[PDB]
């Protein structure tokens, strides 16, 4: 995303950064969402979307 | 209490300790707290770092294995 920088990047730029695929950087990207998904680390996050 | 009705999901747990408990089937822990150390290690191909893990995750929360239980669940 662009969390806290300028410019969000496509997988392959990311992938450009740490020498990897763009499929690498998909599996990295979905494993930290997951991680995220949960509560403990999600609790006030998911209140953040009031409804 | 909720918590150890709350299932192994939101343990925060590797998928390594997810392979020993899904053979195990302890969904929640008011079931696994009751069982000890050695009920534990009776796991298939589970070794000393998943059970201080889970010891971990326990003592995270305040609790640990051995307790007791009534009418659970």
């Amino acid at each position: 995303f662009g969390i806290d920088m300028n410019t969000d990047y496509t997988l392959e730029e990311v992938g450009k950064q740490f020498d990897v695929t763009r499929e690498r950087i998909r599996q990295i990207e979905a494993k930290a969402l997951r991680k995220l998904r949960h509560p403990s680390r999600s609790e006030v996050l998911r209140s953040f979307l009031d409804d | 209490d909720p918590i150890l009705l709350r299932p192994v999901d939101d343990l925060e747990l590797t998928v390594r300790s997810a392979n020993c408990l899904k053979a195990e089937a302890i969904h929640y822990i008011g079931d696994l707290v009751q069982r000890t150390e050695v009920e534990l290690l009776k796991t298939p191909n589970l070794g000393k770092k998943s059970l201080t893990e889970i010891k971990d995750v326990l003592a995270s929360r305040g609790l640990s294995l051995g307790m007791r239980l009534e009418n659970w669940p």
